[PDB]
């Protein structure tokens, strides 16, 4: 899932 | 003749903007993917080839404890029945938080892109920062149903  | 917005080659241009009244947020929309380079500007499309009319338009951004006007820091305040607005070019679409969930730090499937009848806006906002492992453990991603 992107967004760290 | 009518408007015809399309993620162009200006990876440097906001493809549009996004705001929520119940959450009090208003930020730009840059082209996917939410990779560090993009997240450098604002909530980028969780996916590079996202479509201006995709069955599921995903977007992601980091959160800030000391900043509610960040990408998705003030989202934790918004919830279902939340009216969401998506502005792009000269067009303003609309969505309403219909579902909300969370998943381990690897369930990429969050991009959830299957329902088409009622398109959607997959929101992705990471949080639950860890200081021991130095990484985000829980993941927060809300889906919204297109209404416009
Ligand atoms: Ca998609």
């Amino acid at each position: 899932l992107p967004a760290t | 003749m009518q408007a015809k917005p399309q993620i162009p080659k200006d990876k440097s241009k906001v493809a549009g903007y996004i705001e929520i009244p119940d959450a009090d947020i208003k930020e730009p929309v840059y082209p996917g993917p939410a990779t560090p380079e993009q997240l450098n500007r604002g909530v980028s499309f969780a996916e590079e080839n996202e479509s201006l009319d995709d069955q599921n338009i995903s977007i992601a951004g980091h959160t800030f404890i000391d900043r509610p006007n960040y990408q998705f820091t003030n989202l934790k305040a918004a919830k279902k029945g939340s009216m969401v607005y998506f502005k792009v070019g000269n067009e303003t679409r609309k969505y309403k938080m219909t579902s909300i969930r969370d998943v381990k730090p690897t369930d990429v499937g969050v991009l959830d892109e299957q329902k088409g009848k009622d398109k959607q806006l997959t929101l992705i906002t990471c949080d639950d920062y860890n200081e021991k492992t130095g990484v985000w453990e829980k993941r927060k991603i809300f889906v919204a149903t297109e209404v416009k």
